[PDB]
């Protein structure tokens, strides 16, 4: 009950410093 | 009654790993073997997985190796950690073996030699499987070794015969090269049962290098917390080196395919071979520098018979700790030469390097110790 | 002459320890080895179904799929047949062997570059400089026919000629095609040709560091637990006298 | 003067496992098989091994 | 063999231990005392190693030059 | 036509007075191996030495002029 | 011999087992002939010395030392086991030159 | 595997270079003929 | 003083049993 939590705060918290240049931020240019 | 005591395998557990007597004031350093043995683990888990998608098919060797790299989910990973933990394993083995000869665990005399025959396997397996992967620098180095090998006389034709198995590079040779690093590990984990099994009877040595008997405690649950710590460390640095920086000790021009018409401009193993190295750019012979290297080797053998004093650790010993660390000192200097052109002034640097490593093990270490000897009243 | 320069530190957008790829400048340096570079280099170890999630989308990089024309080769008729490419095909080769690559292109072979940054020293600085640094001969050095000083080169005598210049392409993405933005493009590009596996590596890379970070003080807290019970002990010597 | 047989580290193992073991004098040649089965999970290895390495 | 109860004749010792549950300013002139202890014998091989490495480094980029 | 921000840069920062010495030494190599014919002397170390202090300048100062 | 006093007081100070309160002779390694040296020691000897190494072991568990005032001083150093290991020697050596003829 | 066993060596050339089988591709790139040897093995009628 | 004799001796009654049709019988015709 952790570690799926933990899971995506890494990853949320890995889009937040990395802005406007990985794949899943230009899913509304081409799709 | 209770089930540690009268079932057979429980007992063997509690004998060899929980009520084991140990002394109580062993430092950090007491991990690291421990963390040599799950760093054999580590290498066996990924060597199942090399096991899966390598292809022992020179192009399409380096190919699979690029698949592995590509295609197969985490097979990048595997191998990372697999180069990086030989680099760890290295690590550790190198300051388990400064313990040994630091604090005074030598006069374990079949426990040593046990454990520079896991040292020579060790060095056998590293070089070897960084022949498997087939760059230039991993053919240039095998083709170097190789030929210093046929330089003996008359003992190593039947050797590139059997290694190299045809008139040139083949498919022969790289199958019996997987194979050699396929079993050896294996050999290398008996080796190291007999190695715990030949420690267990004499109990572990503390730093003082007196008798512990008065202050001995169990294993568990002390120093089995001690060793689950150092094995978390162990893994955040490791991992760290495989997802941060994953080639900053690998070279590399190994990521090129082999090409035996052109000559690299600086052949190099890895760093932990340098050195070795450095005594094959210390002397002009091929004989003499097969000779330098198995000896200086085997001199870490030869050790436990030049012990002259009359106390076992270098903790009250202050000349012989300069003396070891200027012995870790130009050990350093010679894997720092090891990786630089052979151009002035890093021969007569290396020279004269090698030349005082000899000295500063053999014949130096037992002039200090009867001077140790002397400055106490025990010397005639 | 044998004395060289390494490239100098570029501040890169990758270049931290937590910083990924510019996808954008990935597909553009993708575009940028299409339309000049393929002409003479290959990428013998990229497929065009590791386009898919980074550069383009499922159906685009396809299409790319039909815009080269990969050629398969034999079966049992044992025609030669006509087909056009798909996903699971590699980048097209441009020579059939390497003593026509240095029979048509002056001497010199132009290999793979999907290792290029990897197998040479600096990385994507030292591809940037070589591609940009391109300069006039000095005096004294006196180089052959289709050789071009570079100083960034071993031997100073590249084989290339230099391939960019002034509006030499376009970007679909409305980008200048300048010099420096088409180099860093196909430096950025060509970075990722060694590593496809960056932002994954740094995804684990930060999973681990928290990991780690959270695990390491319980285990800290527990050995000082089960040796502060023994570091508590006083110990006395009494004697009969 | 001590024996080596009983006191090594290593050979008393093998000599408690394998010299000085006490066995039923009456056993039939049934129990060898047992033995064999070790032997033939052996070489069954050996084949394996020249059924990876080489293949 | 080598178990508790055969160790050694140890005689007339007490020894007092707390709880492990009933229980920076010490521990900082702690890790002082030992690197002040340690730092003559530690040190200066591996300063004499940086002269040296930056020694040969200068050496081998004045004999790249070529006057 | 694109005029490049590379062209100005690495003649923006072309006044520091390590470049323009480099490049009085570079005029001076020029001038010396042109007034003599037969020897093979080359100019090569200080043009290294003047591409590596542009270098270092063009590389602090580029990347957030390209998009 | 000036000299000799004051480098062997300075070597003694410097050798680091007096501030663990350890005598000269706790500090050898137990062989044979000094665990025979050992054996034959009187009680209290014996008992002083295992107590001094059980201080000495959870001294250094704990990285600490002893105080300044109760380190073992250079003149109340005593040689307790040199002779019972001279005499351990003249035994060994004496049978090694029977064994020899 | 017929050298030593039925024919000698000459007649296992001889029995090759009878054969026609396919190569290539050369520096053109075709996909060409070639006279067999020994390492060539024996021909498909119908391969699919 | 036996190895040798031992190969020899199978081997002379292996083609003593099958005289007449290994390759070597018929080295004579197709060479
Ligand atoms: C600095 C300011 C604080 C300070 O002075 O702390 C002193 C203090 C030591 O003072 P002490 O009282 O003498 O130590 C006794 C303590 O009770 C216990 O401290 P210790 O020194 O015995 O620590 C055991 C040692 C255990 O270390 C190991 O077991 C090492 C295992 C192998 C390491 C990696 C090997 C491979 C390396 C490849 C390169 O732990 C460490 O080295 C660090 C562990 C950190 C865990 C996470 C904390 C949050 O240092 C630490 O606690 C270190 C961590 C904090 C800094
Ligand atoms: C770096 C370590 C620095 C350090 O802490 O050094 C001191 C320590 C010895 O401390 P100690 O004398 O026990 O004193 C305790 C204080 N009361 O020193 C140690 O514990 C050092 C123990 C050895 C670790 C260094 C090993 C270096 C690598 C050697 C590799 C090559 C070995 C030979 C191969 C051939
Ligand atoms: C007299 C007053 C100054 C000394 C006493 C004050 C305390 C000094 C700091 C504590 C550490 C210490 O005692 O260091 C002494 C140490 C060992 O000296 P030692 O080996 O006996 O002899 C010199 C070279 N053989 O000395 C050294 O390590 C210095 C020699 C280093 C040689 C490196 C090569
Ligand atoms: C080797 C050949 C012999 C060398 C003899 C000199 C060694 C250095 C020395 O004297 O160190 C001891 C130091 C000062 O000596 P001190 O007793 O003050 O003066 C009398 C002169 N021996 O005294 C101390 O450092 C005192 C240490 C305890 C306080
Ligand atoms: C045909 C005219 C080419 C074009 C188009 C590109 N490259 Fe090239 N390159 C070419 C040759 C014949 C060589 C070998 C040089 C030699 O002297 O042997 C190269 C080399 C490189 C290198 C350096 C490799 C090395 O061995 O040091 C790099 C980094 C490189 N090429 C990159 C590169 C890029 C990024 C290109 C697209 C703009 C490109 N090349 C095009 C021939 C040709
Ligand atoms: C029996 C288990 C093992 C197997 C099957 C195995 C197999 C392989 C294979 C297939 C490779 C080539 C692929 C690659 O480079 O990543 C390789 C590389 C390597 N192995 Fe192993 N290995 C084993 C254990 C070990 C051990 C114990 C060591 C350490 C001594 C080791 C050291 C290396 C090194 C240094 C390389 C080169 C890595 C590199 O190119 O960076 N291997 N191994
Ligand atoms: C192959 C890798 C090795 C492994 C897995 C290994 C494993 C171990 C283990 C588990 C211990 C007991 C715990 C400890 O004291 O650290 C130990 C101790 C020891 N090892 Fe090794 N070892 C290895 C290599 C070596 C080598 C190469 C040597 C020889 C230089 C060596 C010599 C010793 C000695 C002397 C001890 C006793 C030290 C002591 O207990 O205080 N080991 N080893």
């Amino acid at each position: 009950f952790f570690e799926r939590a933990f899971d995506q705060g890494a990853d949320a918290i890995y889009e937040h410093i990395n802005e406007g240049k990985l794949w899943k931020h230009i899913k509304h240019k081409y799709e | 009654t209770n089930m540690r005591k009268t079932h057979p395998l429980f007992k063997i557990i509690n004998h060899s790993f929980i009520d084991l007597p140990a002394p109580s004031n062993i430092s950090s350093w007491w991990n690291f073997g421990s963390l040599l043995g799950v760093c054999l683990m580590v290498q066996i888990i990924t060597g199942l997985f090399l096991a899966m998608h390598y292809t022992s098919d020179t192009m399409t060797a380096f190919s699979s190796v690029t698949h592995i790299c590509r295609d197969v989910n985490y097979g990048w990973l595997i191998r990372y950690m697999h180069a990086n933990g030989a680099s760890m394993f290295f690590i550790c083995l190198f300051l388990h073996v400064g313990r040994g000869l630091y604090y005074g665990s030598y006069t374990f005399m079949e426990t040593w030699n046990i454990g520079v025959l896991l040292l020579f396997a060790v060095m056998a397996t590293a070089f070897m499987g960084y022949v498997l992967p087939w760059g230039q620098m991993s053919f240039w180095g095998a083709t170097v070794i190789t030929n210093l090998l046929s330089a003996i006389p008359y003992i190593g034709t039947t050797l590139v015969e059997w290694i190299w198995g045809g008139f040139s590079v083949d498919k022969a040779t790289l199958t019996r090269f997987f194979a050699f690093h396929f079993i050896l590990p294996f050999i290398i984990a008996a080796l190291a049962i007999v190695h715990l099994l030949f420690l267990h009877e004499t109990g572990s040595n503390n730093p003082t290098g007196l008798n512990s008997d008065a202050d001995k405690i169990p294993f568990h649950p002390y120093y089995t917390i001690k060793d689950i710590l150092g094995i978390l460390i162990m893994f955040l640095i490791l991992m760290t080196l495989v997802l941060f920086f994953p080639d900053m000790l690998g070279d590399p021009d190994n990521y090129m395919p082999a090409n035996p018409l052109n000559t690299p401009p600086h052949i190099k193993p890895e760093w932990y071979f340098l050195f070795a190295y450095a005594i094959l750019r210390s002397i002009p012979n091929k004989l003499g520098g097969v000779l330098a290297l198995i000896l200086s080797i085997l001199i870490l053998a030869l050790m436990p018979f030049l012990h002259t004093s009359k106390q076992r650790s270098l903790m009250f010993r202050p000349i012989t700790q300069i003396l070891y660390w200027i012995l870790v000192a130009n050990l350093l200097i010679l894997t720092w030469i090891g990786g630089q052109p052979v151009e002035h002034p890093f021969i007569i640097i290396g020279q004269l390097a090698s030349i005082s490593y000899f000295s500063i093990i053999l014949i130096l270490m037992p002039i200090s110790g009867i001077i140790e000897d002397k400055m106490l009243k025990l010397y005639p | 002459s044998d004395l060289e320069l390494h490239p100098p530190s570029y501040p890169w957008s990758h270049r931290g320890l937590l910083s990924s790829l510019d996808h954008t400048s990935i597909r553009r340096g993708f575009q940028v080895y299409k339309q000049v570079c393929s002409s003479c280099h290959s990428m013998d170890y990229v497929a065009y179904r590791h386009l898919v999630g980074v550069c383009y989308t499922e159906e685009e990089a396809k299409a790319l799929a039909e815009e080269v024309e990969v050629q398969d080769g034999p079966n049992d008729d044992g025609e030669m047949f006509m087909r056009p490419g798909k996903l699971s095909d590699y980048f097209p080769k441009p020579y059939p062997n390497p003593e026509a690559a240095r029979a048509a292109n002056n001497g010199a072979l132009p290999p793979d570059l999907s290792y290029i940054v990897r197998a040479r020293h600096g990385g994507e600085d030292y591809v940037f400089s070589l591609l940009t640094g391109y300069c006039e001969p000095p005096t004294g050095v006196s180089l052959r026919e289709g050789l071009y000083f570079n100083p960034y080169f071993p031997g100073q005598a590249i084989g290339m000629a230099p391939p960019i210049y002034t509006e030499v392409l376009e970007y679909d993405d409305g980008t200048p095609a300048t010099m420096s933005q088409v180099a860093k493009d196909v430096a950025t590009f060509l970075r990722w040709a060694s590593e496809p596996e960056h932002d994954h590596r740094k995804r684990m890379g930060l999973k681990m560091l928290l990991m780690m970070g959270l695990l390491l003080p319980l285990t800290y807290a527990m050995k000082r637990h089960k040796w502060s019970v023994l570091k508590s002990r006083k110990l006395a010597y009494r004697p009969p006298k | 003067m001590t024996n080596m047989r009983k006191t090594h580290p290593l050979f008393k193992i093998i000599n408690h496992s394998f010299i000085d073991l006490p066995a039923p004098s009456n056993i039939s040649s049934w129990w060898n098989f047992g033995s064999l089965l070790g032997v033939c999970l052996m070489v069954q290895i050996i084949t394996g091994l020249f059924l990876a390495m080489h293949y | 063999g080598r178990e508790f109860g055969n160790l050694a004749r140890i005689r007339h010792v007490i020894s007092y231990s707390l709880s492990p549950f009933e229980q920076f300013s010490k521990g900082i002139p702690n890790v002082l005392r030992r690197t002040r202890e340690r730092i003559l014998r530690v040190a200066p091989p591996f300063v004499v190693v940086y002269l040296i490495y930056t020694w040969g480094n200068q050496e081998f980029e004045q004999s790249k030059r070529k006057n | 036509e694109l005029v490049d921000p590379l062209t100005t840069v690495r003649e923006h920062c072309e006044q520091l007075e390590k470049c323009v010495k480099a490049r009085e030494r570079l005029e001076l190599c020029d001038n010396r191996v042109s007034s003599r014919s037969q020897t093979e002397e080359d100019c090569t170390e200080e043009l290294f030495d003047f591409l590596h202090a542009r270098d270092h300048c063009v590389a602090h100062k580029l990347f957030k002029n390209l998009k | 011999s000036k000299w000799l006093d004051g480098f062997r007081k300075w070597y003694y100070n410097a050798a680091g087992f007096n501030k663990l309160g350890l005598m000269r002779d706790d500090t050898l390694h137990e062989t044979e002939d000094v665990k025979e040296a050992i054996r034959r020691l009187p009680e209290d000897l014996y008992n002083d010395r295992m107590f001094r190494i059980k201080r000495a072991l959870d001294l250094t568990m704990r990285h600490q030392i002893l105080p300044k005032d109760q380190w073992t001083k250079y003149e109340e150093d005593k040689f307790y086991l040199e002779p019972y290991l001279k005499e351990v020697i003249r035994e060994r050596k004496e049978r090694e030159e029977w064994a020899k003829k």
